[PDB]
C-alpha cells in the first residue's frame, strides 16, 4: 500500500479524461462543453486527494518497498503536499470563471492539471533522482499543453514554445547531472547518495564525477523556478498567456520545485558550493524585480517580476543553512503563495478590462472602492510594508539571515523592498491619489474570486494579531527533513 | 578499428547544430544515431542498440523527417566460470527488475506516455473532430433573421 | 487431377531456394569450421570455446 | 576505455548545449539538439552502467528513452502547431 | 527440464574450469609480480611488491569495460 | 562471404515469386499463367528481368544518383539483411541473435526509412502523400505485429529466433495461438503492401505512387523488395507460429525428415496463402485500413498478451 | 577425445558422471570459492577437484572408451548439447557407468 | 473533415422484387 | 442487458478484445488464488 | 554480441550485391535499342507511443517466469494505462 | 521481497499486523461506513450539480459516484487498516478480546 | 546492486561493506575506507593511477633508453 493519495487523483485523472472523452463526444449530449463540468467535480479531486493523504500522514511510510526504491513521504513532504493540494486547488478556483467566459470545450485541459497535482504530488515524495526527474517530467509536460491550450492565438501556442524549449533544457540538465551523479554513486537514490555524498566538501573530499553531475542538477532546478540566473523566457511566458493559465504555473509547479529542492540538495548534498550559488541568485532575483517594477509597466508582467522578487527573498532561507531559515523560506513560501493567489485574482476581478496598463485599472477609488483598498493590500504584501503578513515572513527570513550572518545579502533584500516600496505607494497613488485615466467602471466575479480575497485579506491583515501558527508550522517541516 | 568510429558520430553531431539546409541536419541526426547504436552494440548492450534503431530511427527522426519534408524551414583476465553457467539475456536482466522491482518506474514511465498520448491529441487534433466538429452551432430565437443585421 | 502442379511448380523453385538458402549458409559454415553452428551460443560457450583452443595447445 | 566512451558522450552533449545556445533562432535545430543531449545522456547511463557493472544504469537508460520519446512527440507536435496552418 | 539438464552440467564441470583457471591466473600472476619487482628494482618503486587488496578483499585486477559482449 | 549463399538463392526465390504469384493468381482464376516463354513459364520471370534490363530509359538523369538512386538500395538491403536472423534449419541460421526478433523489428522500423526517402525524393505531390500513406500503414499494423510477436514471445522464453521455433517441439503456436495466426498473417498483409490492404497499391496508384525516374531498375527493384518483403514476412509466420523447420514428428518411416525442407514447406504455404488471398478478396480502401490496424489488430492483439500471459502466469506454463 | 584431456567436449559429455562421483570435491571447492574468491586461498582444493576428475576421466576413458570417443565425438560436433544426440548419450551411459 | 463517412451499417438483405410477382 | 448485446453487435472486435481480455486479467486474479491446493 | 559480426558484413555484402543490381541496367542498353494532413502526424505520435510500450513489453515478455504474478500484474496495471489511452485515443478519434 | 513493516509503526496497540483484505473491510466501523458513505455523497452531489450545464447530469453524477466509491472506499480503507494495525486510535481491540 | 550480467553486480559487495559500516557510523570521515574502496571498484581509479606509475616508470627507463 502507501501510493493510494497518488493512486486516488491518478484514478480521478483517468475517470475523469474517461468521463470527458465519452460525454464530450456525444451526440446525443450534443458535443457538450465538458470543462467546468470537469471543473467542481476537479477541485473535489483534489480535495479527496487532499483528505486521503492528510489522513494516511502517519500510515504515508506503510513499506521499506515504497521508500528504498521509489519514493519516501515524510512528515515536511506530508505538510507542504498538503499545501500543494490546497494551492492547486485556490488557483482552480479562481480559473472557474475563466473556463465560464471562454469557450472552454476542453476538458483534458482540468485532467491535466490534476495529472500535473499528480506529478507534483510524486514530486514532493520523490526519494530518488529517476522518480524526481520523471515526476517533474509528468508535472512540466502537464504544464507545457496548458501554456499551448489556445491554438486559435498564436501567442500562447508561441509563449508555449518557449516554455516547451526551456522546460526540455531544464528536465534535460537536471537529467545529465543524473548521470554524472550516478557514475559516482553507483546508486540513484537520495538515501544512498547521501551516505556518499555527505561531508563531501568538494574543497575538503576530491569529489570531482559528483559535482560535475550536482552543477548540472542545480541549474536544471533553477530554470524550473525562474530563477534570474536562468530567468531566461520564463518572464515572457507570464504576460504572453493569459492571466489564469499564468496564475497555475506562477504558485503550484514553483512551491513544487521549491520543496523538492529542500529535499534534493539540503539532505543529500554536502558541500560549501550548494548555500552559495542561491545566495547571489536570491541577491540577482531582488536586484532584477526591483529594477523590473519599476521597468515593467503591464500589470501581468509586473506581477511576475514582483513574484520573481520575492522568489529571492525564498531563496535566501536555503541560501542561510540554518534550519530557521529553512523554516522562514517556507513561511514566505505561504504568505507569497497566499498574495500571488490574491493578487491574480484582483486581476481576474477586472476580467471586463482586456490587455490595460496600470494607468487603466487606477480609477477604482470611485468605483468598487472597497476592490482597491483589496489592491493596495496585495502590492503592499509584497513591499513588505510591517502591518501585512508579508513583512513579517520577510523579518523572519531577514532576522534569520542576519543570524545566518547574510548581513549583504539582507541588506539588498531590505533595499530591493524598499525599491518596491517606493512604486507600490505610486501605484496606490495610481489607484485613488492621481492618473485615474478615464473613469473606468469595472465587472463582478465569481463568489470564489471574492473569497480567495477574503480569506487572504483578512488573513494577511489578521497575520499581526495571531502569528504563532504558521510559525510554528514552517520550523516542523525544516526540522523534517 | 571499429572502436575508435565513434568520430563518426561525434562530427554528426557537429554537423546537425551547423547546418542550415534541414535535410542535412536530419541526415546528420539519424547518422547520430546509428553510430550511437553501433557503440551501444560494441559495449554488448544489444537490446538497446534494437530499441535506440526502434524508438529513435523509426519513430523519432521519422517525425523529424516528417517536419522537414512538410513545413520546411527554408593475457591476465581470471574469468570466472561462475555466473556464466547461465547467462542472463539483457533484456531478462532488465526484465527481472523494472517489472517488480523498480516496477514504480515503470508505471510513471506509462503515465507518462499516457499524457504524450492526450498531448499529441489535444495539441494536434487541429479541429479535425469533436474538438471542433461537433457543429457550427447556431439558435433561432435570439437570431434577428433579418430584424438586425 | 494433377492440374495444380504447374502452378506448384514456382513455388517449388521457390521453396528449391529457400533450401539453399538454409544449407548453405550451413555446409559453408560447416566447411569454415568443423563443426555445424551452435544456436544457443552464449558467453559459457565462447569461454570454454576459449579454454578448449587453449587446452589442445 | 571509460573515459573514451564518456568523454565522447560528454562532448556530444556539449555539441547539443551548444546547438541549443546558437540555435535560439531555428526550432528545429533546437529539438534535434534536445534529442542529441538526451542521447549523450542516455548513452552515458548505458557506459556507466557498463563499466560500474551496474543495472540500475540500464534501467534508467531505458525509462530515459521511454520517456524522452514522449518529450520528442509532445515537442514535434508542439512545432507542428506553432506553424499554424 | 533440458535447461536445467544443461546449466546442471555446465555447474558440475565448474569446479575443474574454475580450477584450471585459479591455476592459470595464478601463474601469470606470479610472473607479473616477478615483472612488478623487476622493472621496480625494489629500492625506487613500489616497497610493497604486489598490495593490491586496498582493503580486506581480493577482486580480480582490472581491464576494460566487456570483453565477453 | 556466405552471404551469397542467402541473398543469390533469395533473389531467385523473389524472381520465381513473381511467376509464382501470376501463376497461383492465374489457376484462381481459371487460366494458365505465364506458359509460354519457359517448360512452364519458368523462365518467365528471366525474360521479364533481361527485358527491364534492355529497356532503354526515358531520361538518363544520372545526375540525382545519391538521392534516390541508392534508395532503392536501402529497401532491398533491409529487405534482405532480415533474412540473417531468419533460421532455416537447426543451425542453419547465418547470425544467431539472442535478440534476433527486436532485431527484425528494427529492420522494419528502418524499412520504414526507406519508403519514406524513396517517396520522398520522388518531386510527385501525389506520389510522395501516396508514399507516406504507406509508410503510415506499414508502420500502423508494426504496431500489432509487435504485440503479435509479444506473444509468441510470452510463449517462448527468448527472442531468438532458433529459441521460438525450438520451444514449438511440443505444439506449433499456430494450433493454440490460431487466431493470432490470423492475426499476424492479416498483418503481414497489411504490413507490406501485397494484401487485400493495398490500396496505396491499387494497380495504378502504385506505378505512380514509389518513384518518378523509373529506368526499369527502379521498378524491378520495388518489386524485387516487395517479394522479398514477402518472403520475410512469410517466413516469420512460420517460425513463430507454424514450427520453424519442425515436422508434425510423426516420425514416418517414407519420410527421413529434412529440416529446411519443411521450413520452405511452411513458406510456401504462407506464400500461396499470400496469393490466394490477393486473388478472393477486395481491396480496403486505405481508410478502413488504417480503421481496421488501430480499432481492429490492436484490441484483439493487446488482450492476446494478456490472454497468452495470464493462462500461462495462473498455471506456471511459463 | 585422445588421453583424457579435459576439452569442453569430454568434460561436458562426463558432466553426469562429475556430478555422481567428485561431488565432494566440487562442493569443497565452492564452499572455499563463496568463502573467499582469491585464487589462491584455495589451490590446493583446485588441484583436489582437478586430481579426482582426471582420475574419473582416465577412469572413464579405459572402460567403454569407443561409446565415450563417440559421445565427445557428438559434443564437439555439437557444441556440448545435449539433446542433439540422446542416442549416443544413451550408448554411452548404458554400456558401462550409468 | 466533417465530410459524411459511409457508414457500413444498414438495413439487412432481403430481395425487394416488385408487385408483380404473381398477379401484376 | 439490451446496450450490451447493441454493443457486442454493433463492436464486435472491442467487445470480443474485452472478453478474450478478461479470460487474461480474470484467470490470474480468482483462478491462481484458487490454484492454492 | 559474438554473433553480430555476420550480419555487420552482411551490410556491406548486401550494399554490394544492391549495387551490382544497379549497374547491371546501366551498363547494357547502349545507343541502338494538400497543405498537410495532420492525421500523418498523429498515426506517427501514436505509433511511437505504441512502440514504446511494445519496448516495454519486450523484456517483460522475455522474463515472466522471474516475475511471478507480480511483474504480471506491474505490467497490467502499465497495459490498462495503455489502454485507458488508448480508448481516450479511440473516442476522441484518432484513429480515422 | 516486501514487509508491511512501518515508520513510525505501532503508535497504538496493533490488533492484526497486515491485515488481510475481506478481513480489514469487514472491519468497517459506522463511522468507516459512514465515511465512505458521506464522501460519495458530496462525490454524486457535486458530480451531479457539475453536469447540470452540459445537460449531463445522470452520467456525470454516475462518474462522481464512481470516484467518491474509489476515494471513500480507500478511505474507509485507510481507517479502519491504520486501525487494525497500530496506526490509528484502534478501540476496536474488543472486537479481538471477544472472538 | 544488480549488473549488466547481473551475479550480484560487482561493487554491490563494495557498496555492502560501505552501508554495512554506515550503519550507526561515526561519521563518514571514519568510514571513507570503505566508500573509497566501494568507488575504486566502481572506476578501477586507484589500480589506474598505480597502472600510470608503473607505466610511466618503465616507460622513463624505456625513454631514457631510447633518448640516449
Ligand atoms: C471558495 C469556494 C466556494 C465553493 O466552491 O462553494 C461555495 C458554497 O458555500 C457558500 O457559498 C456558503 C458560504 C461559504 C462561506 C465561507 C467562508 C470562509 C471563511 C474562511 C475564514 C476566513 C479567513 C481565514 C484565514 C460558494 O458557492 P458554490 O461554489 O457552492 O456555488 C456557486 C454559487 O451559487 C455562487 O456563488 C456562484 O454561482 C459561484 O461563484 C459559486 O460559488
Amino acid at each position: 500500500l502507501a501510493v493510494f493519495p497518488e493512486i486516488f487523483i491518478i484514478n480521478a485523472t483517468f475517470i475523469l479524461l474517461i468521463h470527458g472523452v465519452v460525454f464530450s463526444t456525444s451526440k446525443k449530449y450534443d458535443y457538450p462543453p465538458l470543462a467546468s463540468n470537469v471543473g467542481w467535480l476537479g477541485l473535489l479531486s483534489v480535495l479527496i486527494t487532499l483528505l486521503l493523504l492528510a489522513a494516511g500522514a502517519p500510515l504515508l511510510t506503510i513499506a521499506h518497498l515504497f521508500w528504498n526504491n521509489l519514493f519516501r513521504r515524510d512528515n515536511f513532504t506530508y505538510f507542504c503536499q498538503i499545501f500543494l493540494l490546497l494551492s492547486t486547488a485556490g488557483t482552480i478556483s479562481m480559473c472557474f470563471d475563466f473556463f465560464d467566459q471562454e469557450r472552454f470545450d476542453a476538458f483534458e485541459f482540468i485532467v491535466l492539471i490534476l495529472l500535473s497535482t499528480c506529478g507534483m504530488l510524486f514530486m514532493i515524495s520523490a526519494y530518488d533522482l529517476i522518480a524526481m526527474y520523471l515526476a517533474i517530467e509528468l508535472q512540466s509536460l502537464c504544464f507545457y499543453v496548458i501554456a499551448a491550450s489556445k491554438r486559435k492565438s498564436e501567442f500562447s501556442t508561441e509563449a508555449g514554445l518557449k516554455y516547451l524549449i526551456l522546460g526540455a533544457f531544464s528536465s534535460g540538465i537536471l537529467l545529465f547531472g543524473c548521470s554524472m551523479i550516478y557514475g559516482s554513486t553507483g546508486a540513484t537514490h537520495f538515501d544512498q547518495l547521501a551516505k556518499i555524498l555527505t561531508g563531501y566538501e568538494i574543497t575538503g573530499a576530491r569529489s570531482s564525477g559528483i559535482f560535475m553531475g550536482i552543477l548540472f542538477i542545480a541549474v536544471g532546478f533553477l530554470f524550473k523556478i525562474t530563477a534570474v540566473p536562468f530567468h531566461m523566457w520564463a518572464p515572457d511566458i507570464y504576460e504572453g498567456s493569459p492571466t489564469p493559465v499564468t496564475a497555475f504555473l506562477s504558485i503550484a509547479p514553483k512551491i513544487s520545485i521549491f520543496a523538492n529542492i529542500l529535499r534534493v540538495f539540503i539532505y543529500g548534498s554536502y558541500g560549501a558550493t550548494l548555500q552559495q550559488i542561491f545566495f547571489f541568485c536570491s541577491i540577482a532575483s531582488m536586484i532584477l524585480g526591483a529594477l523590473a517594477a519599476m521597468a515593467q509597466t503591464k500589470v501581468k508582467r509586473l506581477l511576475a517580476y514582483s513574484s520573481i522578487g520575492h522568489v529571492g527573498y525564498i531563496c535566501i532561507g536555503f541560501s542561510c543553512g540554518t534550519i530557521e531559515g529553512i523554516q522562514s523560506l517556507l513561511i514566505g513560501i505561504f504568505i507569497y503563495a497566499l498574495m500571488t493567489m490574491d493578487a491574480f485574482a484582483i486581476v481576474l476581478a477586472l476580467r471586463q478590462t482586456r490587455v490595460k496598463y496600470i494607468a487603466d485599472l487606477g480609477a477604482l477609488a470611485k468605483t468598487n472602492p472597497i476592490l482597491a483598498i483589496t489592491f493596495s493590500i496585495t502590492m503592499f504584501s509584497y513591499a513588505g510594508i510591517p502591518p501585512l503578513a508579508g513583512f513579517c515572513s520577510k523579518f523572519y527570513l531577514f532576522f534569520a539571515a542576519l543570524g545566518c550572518g547574510a548581513y549583504f545579502l539582507a541588506l539588498v533584500g531590505v533595499v530591493t523592498s524598499v525599491i518596491g516600496c517606493f512604486y507600490y505607494i505610486r501605484l496606490v497613488k495610481r489607484m485613488f491619489f492621481d492618473t485615474p485615466r478615464t473613469w473606468i467602471l469595472y465587472e463582478p466575479m465569481d463568489r470564489n474570486k471574492s473569497l480567495l480575497l477574503a480569506m487572504t485579506s483578512f488573513f494577511i491583515t489578521l497575520f499581526l494579531l495571531y502569528p504563532s501558527p504558521l510559525f510554528s508550522v514552517t520550523h516542523q517541516m525544516a526540522l523534517s527533513l | 578499428i571499429l572502436s575508435v568510429l565513434s568520430s563518426l558520430a561525434l562530427v554528426s553531431g557537429l554537423m546537425v547544430v551547423r547546418a542550415k539546409n534541414p535535410v542535412h541536419s536530419v541526415l546528420f541526426f539519424i547518422l547520430v544515431f546509428c553510430d550511437t547504436s553501433g557503440l551501444l552494440l560494441l559495449l554488448g548492450l544489444d537490446f538497446f542498440a534494437m530499441i535506440f534503431l526502434v524508438v529513435y530511427i523509426g519513430a523519432i527522426a521519422v517525425l523529424f523527417l516528417f517536419v522537414v519534408m512538410m513545413f520546411h524551414i527554408q593475457s591476465l583476465r581470471y574469468t570466472v566460470y561462475a555466473g556464466k553457467v547461465r547467462s542472463w539475456t539483457n533484456l531478462e536482466t532488465l526484465g527481472n527488475l523494472l517489472y517488480t522491482y523498480y516496477f514504480v518506474w515503470f508505471l510513471v514511465p506509462s503515465l507518462i506516455l499516457l499524457v504524450a498520448m492526450i498531448g499529441a491529441i489535444v495539441l494536434t487534433m487541429h479541429r479535425t473532430t469533436k474538438v471542433k466538429r461537433q457543429d457550427v452551432f447556431r439558435r433561432n430565437a435570439i437570431d434577428f433573421r433579418r430584424t438586425i443585421m | 487431377s494433377l492440374v495444380w502442379l504447374e502452378a506448384m511448380l514456382p513455388l517449388g523453385i521457390i521453396g528449391g531456394m529457400l533450401c539453399i538458402m538454409g544449407n548453405s549458409q550451413y555446409y559453408i559454415h560447416k566447411a569454415y569450421h568443423g563443426r555445424p553452428k551452435h544456436i544457443g551460443h552464449d558467453e559459457w560457450d565462447v569461454a570454454m570455446e576459449r579454454r578448449d583452443k587453449k587446452v589442445v595447445e | 576505455d571509460l573515459i573514451k566512451y564518456f568523454t565522447f558522450s560528454m562532448i556530444i552533449f556539449i555539441l547539443g548545449i551548444w546547438g541549443i545556445l546558437l540555435n535560439r533562432r531555428n526550432i528545429l535545430i533546437m529539438l534535434m539538439s534536445i534529442e542529441l543531449m538526451l542521447l549523450a545522456v542516455n548513452s552515458n547511463f548505458l557506459v556507466f552502467s557498463v563499466s560500474l557493472d551496474d543495472m540500475m544504469g540500464q534501467v534508467f537508460a531505458l525509462l530515459v528513452l521511454t520517456v524522452a520519446a514522449a518529450e520528442s512527440a509532445i515537442g514535434l507536435a508542439i512545432f507542428v502547431i506553432t506553424f499554424r496552418v | 527440464a533440458l535447461k536445467e539438464e544443461k546449466y546442471a552440467a555446465r555447474r558440475t564441470i565448474l569446479p575443474i574450469l574454475q580450477a584450471e583457471e585459479d591455476e592459470r591466473f595464478v601463474s601469470e600472476w606470479k610472473k607479473y609480480l616477478e615483472y612488478e619487482a623487476d622493472v621496480m628494482k625494489d629500492v625506487p618503486g613500489w616497497k610493497v611488491g604486489e598490495n593490491v587488496y586496498n582493503s580486506g578483499r581480493w577482486m580480480p585486477p582490472a581491464t576494460g569495460e566487456l570483453r565477453p559482449d | 562471404a556466405e552471404i551469397l549463399g542467402i541473398i543469390l538463392p533469395l533473389l531467385l526465390g523473389v524472381a520465381f515469386l513473381v511467376l509464382a504469384e501470376r501463376k497461383v493468381m492465374a489457376f484462381v482464376q481459371r487460366r494458365k499463367g505465364p506458359d509460354v516463354v519457359g517448360s512452364f513459364g519458368l523462365l518467365q520471370p528471366l525474360a521479364d528481368g533481361l527485358k527491364l534490363i534492355l529497356k532503354e530509359p526515358i531520361s538518363p538523369s544520372s545526375a540525382n544518383f545519391f538521392l534516390f538512386r541508392m534508395a532503392p538500395v536501402a529497401t532491398f538491403m533491409l529487405s534482405l539483411v532480415a533474412w540473417a536472423v531468419v533460421p532455416f534449419d537447426y543451425g542453419m541460421v547465418l547470425s544467431d541473435l539472442n535478440i534476433g526478433l527486436l532485431y527484425l523489428f528494427a529492420i522494419s522500423s528502418l524499412g520504414v526509412y526507406g519508403i519514406i526517402i524513396a517517396g520522398w525524393s520522388s518531386n510527385s505531390k501525389y506520389a510522395f502523400l501516396g508514399a507516406l500513406r504507406s509508410a503510415a500503414q506499414m508502420v500502423s499494423y508494426e504496431v500489432s505485429i509487435g504485440l503479435i510477436l509479444i506473444t509468441v514471445l510470452i510463449c517462448v522464453g527468448s527472442c531468438n529466433l532458433s529459441e521460438i521455433v525450438m520451444a514449438q517441439k511440443q505444439i506449433w503456436f499456430g494450433i493454440p495461438l490460431f487466431p493470432v495466426l490470423v492475426m499476424f498473417f492479416i498483418s503481414c498483409l497489411a504490413e507490406t503492401n501485397r494484401a487485400p490492404f493495398d490500396l496505396p497499391e491499387a494497380e495504378a496508384e502504385l506505378v505512380a505512387g514509389y518513384n518518378v525516374e523509373y529506368s526499369s531498375m527502379g521498378f524491378a527493384l520495388f518489386f524485387l523488395g516487395e517479394y522479398a518483403n514477402m518472403i520475410l514476412m512469410s517466413g516469420l509466420c512460420t517460425l513463430f507460429f507454424l514450427g520453424g523447420w519442425l515436422p508434425i514428428l510423426d516420425l514416418p518411416i517414407f519420410k527421413k525428415i529434412p529440416g529446411s525442407i519443411w521450413f520452405s514447406i511452411k513458406v510456401l504455404f504462407f506464400l500461396f496463402l499470400y496469393i490466394w488471398v490477393r486473388a478472393a478478396f477486395p481491396r480496403y480502401r486505405y481508410d478502413q485500413l488504417m480503421g481496421l490496424g488501430w480499432k481492429v489488430f490492436l484490441p484483439l492483439s493487446l488482450a492476446w498478451v494478456v490472454s497468452v500471459s495470464g493462462l500461462l502466469v495462473t498455471f506456471q506454463w511459463l | 577425445t585422445g588421453n583424457p584431456i579435459p576439452t569442453s567436449a569430454v568434460l561436458t559429455a562426463s558432466a553426469k558422471h562429475i556430478g555422481m562421483r567428485c561431488m565432494p570435491e566440487n562442493v569443497a571447492f565452492l564452499k572455499c570459492k563463496k568463502n573467499d574468491p582469491n585464487p589462491e586461498k584455495c589451490l590446493d582444493k583446485g588441484r583436489d577437484v582437478t586430481r579426482c576428475v582426471l582420475g574419473l576421466l582416465k577412469d572413464l576413458h579405459q572402460k567403454c572408451q569407443k561409446e565415450m570417443d563417440d559421445y565427445v565425438g557428438c559434443m564437439y560436433y555439437y557444441t556440448n548439447e545435449f539433446d542433439l544426440c540422446r542416442k549416443e548419450q544413451e550408448a554411452f551411459e548404458k554400456v558401462c557407468p550409468l | 473533415a466533417a465530410a459524411a463517412a459511409a457508414a457500413a451499417a444498414a438495413a439487412a438483405a432481403a430481395a425487394a422484387a416488385a408487385a408483380a410477382a404473381a398477379a401484376a | 442487458m439490451e446496450k450490451l448485446r447493441m454493443f457486442v453487435a454493433q463492436e464486435p472486435v472491442v467487445a470480443a478484445s474485452c472478453l478474450i481480455g478478461g479470460v487474461g486479467l480474470f484467470l490470474p486474479a480468482v483462478v491462481r488464488p484458487i490454484l492454492d491446493s | 554480441m559474438l554473433e553480430f559480426a555476420p550480419i555487420f558484413i552482411y551490410l556491406v555484402i548486401s550494399l554490394l550485391v544492391s549495387l551490382i543490381l544497379l549497374g547491371v541496367p546501366f551498363l547494357f542498353a547502349s545507343n541502338s535499342s494538400s497543405r498537410f494532413d495532420i492525421r500523418f502526424y498523429l498515426v506517427s505520435i501514436l505509433f511511437l507511443i505504441f512502440d514504446l510500450e511494445v519496448t516495454f513489453f519486450f523484456p517483460w515478455a522475455v522474463s515472466l517466469n522471474k516475475i511471478d504474478l507480480f511483474g504480471f500484474w506491474s505490467m497490467m496495471a502499465f497495459l490498462f494505462i495503455l489502454t485507458i489511452g488508448f480508448l481516450y485515443e479511440w473516442k476522441r478519434g484518432a484513429l480515422d | 521481497n516486501t514487509d508491511i513493516t512501518a515508520l513510525e509503526k505501532a503508535q497504538y496497540p496493533v490488533v492484526d499486523r497486515n491485515p488481510a483484505f475481506t478481513k480489514v473491510v469487514g472491519n468497517f466501523s459506522t463511522l468507516d461506513y459512514l465515511r465512505f458513505s458521506t464522501i460519495t455523497g458530496i462525490s454524486v452531489t457535486v458530480g451531479y450539480l457539475s453536469g447540470i450545464k452540459p445537460g449531463i447530469k445522470g452520467p456525470s453524477m454516475v462518474t462522481g459516484g464512481l470516484i467518491g466509491l474509489m476515494g471513500g472506499f480507500m478511505y474507509a480503507y485507510q481507517n479502519s487498516a491504520g486501525r487494525l494495525m497500530g496506526f490509528f486510535p484502534n478501540d476496536g481491540e474488543v472486537a479481538s478480546y471477544q472472538k | 546492486g544488480w549488473g549488466i550480467t547481473g551475479n550480484k553486480g560487482r561493487c554491490y559487495d563494495f557498496w555492502m561493506d560501505f552501508s554495512e559500516c554506515m550503519s550507526h557510523c561515526r561519521e563518514p570521515k571514519d568510514c571513507t575506507l570503505l566508500r573509497e574502496d566501494y568507488l575504486e571498484c566502481l572506476h578501477h581509479s586507484k589500480e589506474f593511477q598505480r597502472r600510470n606509475r608503473i607505466y610511466k616508470e618503465e616507460q622513463r627507463k624505456l625513454r631514457a633508453a631510447s633518448r640516449k
